[PDB]
């Protein structure tokens, strides 16, 4: 067994790790105080789930999780929720004033001065490890902390661990639940700043979250809650093989190895399927096909783009449920002579595939219907850069004029380290260029 | 950032600002004695950004209040909120400013300002986090234009990394006490163009316009017109005020509102627009607010804004009704309109909502707009300013208190520049 | 066609399919960032506090 | 009032497409660069797809199908026909073609040029129009850029009078929901040389475009005979319709291009909803055989035809999408 400790920065990384914690204890069958009734060696142990969850002599099954936050009322919702008592005090961070939406003030100006006792706060949990393997990183790319002190925490990471990977859950902008003008902005100065020092990164569009939410849980408006309760089903998809027993991606190193060839374009496209609403009275329950078909489908990934226009560089299917190799196996054929999959020349043609045989857990009363079988597909797919194309117009835009530089200037950024950050996204787009036509 | 200090000063100033303070505490169910009373949670949520918890269960919303002559606010002192208001904060001289920026900001304002700038820093000290500060005044005046802006300037030298609000109120020759408020109103201008991060354009003529033409009030009085700004600064500190999804303040106003830093005189926009006791019975669908938001008739600055272009708008909805709703009329605006919106800020438009309605409504809608037809307001006061200049008209009551003719000529020039600077990202 | 690497437990079982064959900033320049930035933001400051004073 | 942006310059397709909507008085033009669009008339390279069908409020359609350059560059569709099972080599309706680089199937190209040496039939090949495979080779390594040498066809069909070549244009309009319609009206491109089989030191007698012509004008206007006319002429001459010896075949070609490539192309569950027209070009061999030329992506059309295939583009393509407040297409059915 290898540790791993969760990280959580600003509103969208915490809210995500509240979401991910609470169903993570559904899992494992852990209850609010921290009890676990199943797990028989008390005090101690090293099974599988003992990667995400460190044990006390009474018994208190507590998260490797860090949350920070330059701002306190999201975390005093932590503090003061449902999960109180699970989360040590020294593991919840706030500061008093937040980064103002600004890059900049998260990176230089607030973050200079809260960095250290993060830091200490990370270290008294790697001291807890036998095996610290290393760090999953949950942020937005919009806000100002999210953007900020993440890129600078990650910098730092680097220096004092720097055997470790770093895996990141990185919540993409979308003016359907956008909070600032200057998303574009902290987006792309927080990808140059963090590039080198991340393994691999998960993008979710809240575009594409949004409108799950909307066609197939039938929510008219959705909320952040909505949006974290289905993104922390996929992040338990996709972290399920660190906290169960299994032979692939058992390690985050392996997750490099098996979606990362090349270590710049470390962006796998996730893909879900089913979304089903918890209030649809009549449903006919999905078979291996139709949601293994359903990964395959725009309108189910975590970031709309068009796979059947770029090269493959490889793919992991993830399933939970009723499922056996055979249907699988079946399915991939049919869908094979039926959709546009093209690898790259230099890349075997195939899937990895994890079967976990416990259905997805689902929150009681959430939007989410029990379903007995659900995949997660994680592939690496030079389509993604559709994203940054689109990121990086809304950056050009701005920037030509030089709106909203001077808040940036202002907190002691050089307006040099705009273009640098943005000459190192056209380089990016070019290397999937390269790769992918 | 959560504590915010509010400052009004002179006659204009203490009479909004008494105005301000009765509808919001309405609004958070604070009575004039500073005990609360409301059934919602909402309402003392984010209550410490303007009150401020005293002795046996009471509320002192940070405010000072500044004249240089005692009239006004012995009359708030006696008016229906006066007792709530912390008596240490009603700072005042006696011999007035007659009407004259120069008597403000550098004689008869220069003796009194140290007294106001030491119950700034008494408040300023009980904050846990302060955001900054807001201030209401006139700028055709003495004391809110000259000694106003006198203050603001010696508020960034003390704090130079807090955010300085005002809600600026334009002088009108339709609207008028003297001649010379063309000169006290550019003076003031050039000031504010330099210190503050953000500027409402209360427009004295749109106001007197909207009483008039539209709520049918064939001789509008001082007390009509603050009935629309007192409403108008209850919806545009509506984010502030109540917990949303958004957690705004007064800095994530600046940064997401103003793209050059000159650049941050925003007109602000109401709607329904009533009138004072009389009030219609039928409420608003989601798209007549959102049209009428949007129409000229609804702005508190004397602008078109078909004449320019929008760099930024912040629209607040308050009232239980359909947010897919309002986010579908307030995409429909923009979509339709687009040419109006500029295309090199994607996503310039944002909106919130609140459940809570203002008294007397069940539904309306505050617009927050950054357009470079604002230029017009400003072009208006320079046209009035060199009409006087030229001859140099009404200089003697300023050069008797020590100012040079160059101190107009800069300040005229200044806010010219302003003007160019507007018609630059109007055309580009 | 071809599937390898067949494990197998309690809990479930994984594998790979294959259908075709293929063919940092030290301590010291982070703190050197931060503080050059501090010292610009303090300038800034000085020059405006010196704005004041005139 | 729906939104349009204009992309291309050079395209008198859509200038007209723009121009009828504009007449309608229910569609708004708006500049180039405005994200804030319903309809996209896009540029003919570098279009950005990646961009569309992210803006809330707005159902976004484009004239071009993302992919659709598989079917339209020479080069690519021989290898889509060769490879793709649905076409494959044995594809009795394209002629024998071999991809070739100048810096690649060379080898197994001159291996079939043997079969047409040893066992003697017509060894003449397009590339331009040679008899001698060593002449070839040398034209494409001197110009320094991918081509495809075609077998090229020796006993076209002749019109008489003037013992002249022609090909044939169809339009097709593929809408939004991947409906096949071709327009009812095509043209013939004719030569107004008579064809000459001992000569390919020529132009003008064998290639059959409009602008390789400006003996120009003679038979018919600008070299051009429209459907009535060369109805009227395979009648008369021939005892057949166009209908029966060439449109069964046309439209048999058409849509199996168009299914083929249909799983790659298709914005049926996609973000972003497209549209396009081509123009598919036509041999006729003298036994009144079909062969598939090439696919144009971004085509003119012809004068007299403007009005009518424009406004049949705003029908079915534009406002089937976004309704306003007898039929020129068959429907190729599937
Ligand atoms: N999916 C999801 N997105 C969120 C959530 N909260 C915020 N966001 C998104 O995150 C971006 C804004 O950044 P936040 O994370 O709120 O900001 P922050 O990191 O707290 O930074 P500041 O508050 O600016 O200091 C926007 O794109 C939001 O839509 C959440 O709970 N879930
Ligand atoms: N909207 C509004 N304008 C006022 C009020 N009182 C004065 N004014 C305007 O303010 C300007 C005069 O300034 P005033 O505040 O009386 O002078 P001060 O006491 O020296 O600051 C003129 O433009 C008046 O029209 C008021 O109560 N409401
Ligand atoms: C143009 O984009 C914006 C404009 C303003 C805001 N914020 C921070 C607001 C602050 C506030 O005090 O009031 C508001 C009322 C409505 C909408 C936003 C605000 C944010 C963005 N992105
Ligand atoms: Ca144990
Ligand atoms: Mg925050
Ligand atoms: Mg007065």
């Amino acid at each position: 067994m290898r540790e791993c400790i969760s990280i959580h920065v600003g509103q969208a990384g915490v809210q995500i790790g509240n979401a991910c914690w609470e169903l993570y204890c559904l899992e494992h069958g852990i209850q609010p105080d921290g009890q676990m009734p199943s797990d028989k060696t008390i005090g101690g142990g090293d099974d599988s789930f003992n990667t995400f969850f460190s044990e006390t002599g009474a018994g208190k099954h507590v998260p490797r999780a860090v949350f920070v936050d330059l701002e306190p009322t999201v975390i005093d919702e932590v503090r003061t929720g449902t999960y109180r008592q699970l989360f040590h005090p020294e593991q919840l961070i706030t500061g008093k004033e937040d980064a103002a939406n600004n890059y900049a003030r998260g990176h230089y100006t607030i973050g200079k001065e809260i960095i250290d006792l993060v830091l200490d706060r990370i270290r008294k949990l790697a001291d807890q490890c036998t095996g610290l393997q290393g760090f999953l990183v949950f942020h937005s790319f919009g806000g100002g902390t999210g953007s900020g002190f993440t890129s600078l925490l990650m910098e730092r990471l680097s220096v004092d661990y720097g055997k470790k990977s770093k895996l990141e859950f990185s919540i993409y902008p979308a003016p359907q639940v956008s909070t600032a003008v200057v998303e574009p902005y902290n987006s792309i100065l927080t990808t140059h700043t963090t590039l080198e020092h991340s393994d691999c990164a998960f993008m979710v569009d809240n575009e594409a979250i949004y409108d799950i939410c909307r066609r197939n849980l039938d929510i008219e408006r959705p909320t952040y809650t909505n949006l974290n309760r289905l993104i922390s089903q996929i992040v338990s998809s996709i972290t399920a093989s660190l906290r169960f027993d299994g032979a692939l991606n058992v390690d985050l190193t392996e997750f490099q190895t098996n979606l990362v060839p090349y270590p710049r374009i470390h962006f796998p496209l996730a893909t879900y399927a089913p979304v089903i609403s918890a209030e649809k009275a009549y449903h006919e329950q999905l078979s291996v096909a139709e949601i293994t078909n359903a990964c395959f489908e725009p309108a189910n990934q975590m970031v709309k783009c068009d796979p059947r226009h770029g090269k493959y560089m490889a793919c992991c299917l993830l399933y939970r449920g009723d499922v056996v190799p055979k249907d699988v196996n079946a399915a991939i054929a049919t869908i094979k002579t039926k959709r546009s999959i093209q690898f790259v020349d230099w890349c075997p043609t195939g899937f990895k595939v994890g079967i976990n045989y416990q259905p997805p857990t689902v929150v009681p009363g959430g939007d989410l219907a029990k379903v007995q079988r659900a995949v997660c597909m994680l592939s690496n797919t030079t389509a993604i850069a559709e994203a940054w194309a689109r990121l990086d117009h809304k950056f050009d835009l701005m920037y030509a004029k030089r709106a909203f530089v001077h808040w940036y200037v202002g907190e002691g950024m050089e307006e040099g380290e705009f273009s640098e950050a943005r000459e190192d996204m056209a380089a990016l787009e070019k290397d999937y260029e390269e790769v992918g036509v | 950032m959560r504590e915010i200090v509010h400052i009004q000063a002179g006659q204009c100033g203490n009479q909004i600002g008494a105005k301000f303070w009765e509808v919001i505490s309405d609004e958070h169910g604070i009575d004039p004695t500073g005990s609360y009373h409301g059934d919602s949670d909402l309402q003392l949520e984010r209550i410490n950004v303007y009150y401020n918890e005293a002795t046996g269960n009471k509320y002192v919303p940070r405010a000072i209040l500044v004249d240089l002559e005692p009239g006004t606010m012995d009359s708030v002192r006696s008016g229906p909120f006066g007792q709530i208001f912390r008596p240490d904060n009603f700072v005042f001289g006696q011999s007035g400013a007659g009407n004259n920026w120069a008597k403000g900001h550098y004689t008869e304002g220069a003796e009194l300002v140290d007294s106001v700038l030491d119950v700034v820093r008494k408040e300023s000290e009980s904050c846990d986090c302060l955001q900054g500060f807001q201030l209401t005044h006139s700028l055709g005046g003495g004391t809110g234009s000259g000694m106003g802006t006198l203050l603001i300037s010696k508020i960034r030298e003390e704090y130079p990394d807090r955010i300085m609000n005002t809600f600026s109120v334009m002088p009108s020759p339709k609207v008028s006490d003297t001649v010379v408020e063309p000169y006290n109103a550019t003076l003031s201008v050039h000031q504010l163009v330099e210190n503050t991060d953000e500027t409402y354009c209360i427009d004295n003529e749109a106001l007197y316009d909207i009483c008039f033409r539209t709520l049918k009030l064939t001789t509008p009085t001082y007390g009509d017109l603050n009935h629309l700004v007192s409403a108008t600064m209850s919806g545009v500190t509506t984010c502030l005020r109540f917990p949303g999804q958004l957690n705004a303040d007064l800095r994530k106003l600046a940064v997401n509102m103003v793209p050059f830093p000159r650049l941050h005189f925003f007109m602000p926009g109401f709607a329904p627009l009533t009138s004072r006791g009389s009030q219609q019975y039928r409420a608003l669908t989601v798209p007549e607010l959102t049209q009428q938001m949007f129409d000229s008739k609804n702005m508190m600055a004397a602008c078109d804004p078909r004449h320019g272009r929008y760099l930024t708008v912040a629209a607040i909805f308050r009232g239980r009704m359909s947010m897919k709703e309002v986010d579908e009329q307030m995409l429909n605006v923009q979509n339709k309109n687009s040419s109006y919106f500029v295309e090199w800020i994607p996503n310039n438009v944002k909106t919130a909502v609140c459940d809570i309605p203002p008294r007397g409504l069940k539904m309306s809608a505050t617009f927050i707009g950054n357009s470079t037809a604002i230029q017009e307001l400003f072009k208006r006061i320079s046209e009035q300013f060199t009409a006087m200049f030229r001859r140099k008209a009404f200089l003697h009551w300023y050069t008797g208190e020590g100012m040079d003719e160059m101190e107009f000529t800069e300040a005229e020039s200044n806010m010219n520049d302003l003007v160019s600077e507007y018609q630059q990202y109007q055309d580009a | 066609m071809e599937v390898i690497e067949l494990n197998k437990c309690t809990s479930g079982q994984s594998f790979e399919v294959i259908l075709k064959p293929p063919s940092d900033p030290s301590l010291e320049e982070i703190q050197k960032k931060l503080e050059a930035a501090e010292e610009r933001r303090k300038y800034q400051e000085a020059e405006l506090l010196k704005h004041l004073a005139e | 009032m729906y939104t349009f942006v204009v992309r291309d310059e050079n395209s008198s397709v859509y200038a007209e497409v723009s121009r009828l909507l504009l007449a309608t008085g229910q569609w708004k033009r708006l500049r180039k660069d405005n994200p804030r669009f319903n309809l996209m008339l896009g540029e003919r390279n570098r279009l950005p797809f990646g961009r569309l069908g992210h803006e809330p409020g707005l159902v976004q359609l484009v004239n071009y199908y993302r992919g659709a350059d598989k079917l339209c560059r020479k080069a690519s569709l021989v290898k889509l026909i060769k490879t793709s099972p649905e076409l494959s080599e044995s594809c009795t309706w394209f002629p024998e073609s071999y991809v070739i680089y100048p810096t690649d199937e060379r080898e197994v190209f001159l291996a079939a040029y043997n079969r047409r040496r040893e066992g003697r039939e017509g060894n003449v090949w397009i590339a331009l129009i040679s008899s001698e495979a060593s002449e070839l080779l040398d034209f494409i390594d001197e110009q320094g850029q991918v081509h495809v040498i075609q077998k090229y066809l020796e006993k076209p069909l002749l019109l008489e009078p003037g013992h002249r070549k022609f090909d044939i244009r169809s339009w097709v309009l593929v809408d939004h929901l991947y409906n096949i319609y071709l327009y009812r009206e095509g043209v013939l491109r004719t030569s107004s040389e008579p064809y000459n089989s001992a000569n390919f030191q020529d132009k003008t007698c064998h290639l059959t475009n409009h602008c390789i012509q400006k003996n120009y004008g003679r038979y018919e206007e600008g070299n051009e005979m429209f459907f009535e006319e060369f109805n009227q002429y395979l009648m008369d001459a021939l005892n057949t319709t166009l209908e029966n010896s060439i449109l069964l075949q046309i439209k048999h070609i058409i849509r199996s291009c168009l299914m083929c490539i249909e799983p790659a192309i298709s914005t049926k569950h996609l973000h972003y909803q497209s549209f396009q027209l081509f123009g598919f070009d036509f041999m006729v061999d003298e036994e009144l055989k079909v062969w598939l030329i090439e696919v144009n992506g971004a085509p003119a059309c012809a004068q007299k035809l403007y009005a009518e295939l424009c406004q049949g583009i705003v029908d079915v393509a534009i406002s089937s999408v976004f309704p306003l407040a007898t039929s020129i297409f068959i429907k190729l059915h599937h």
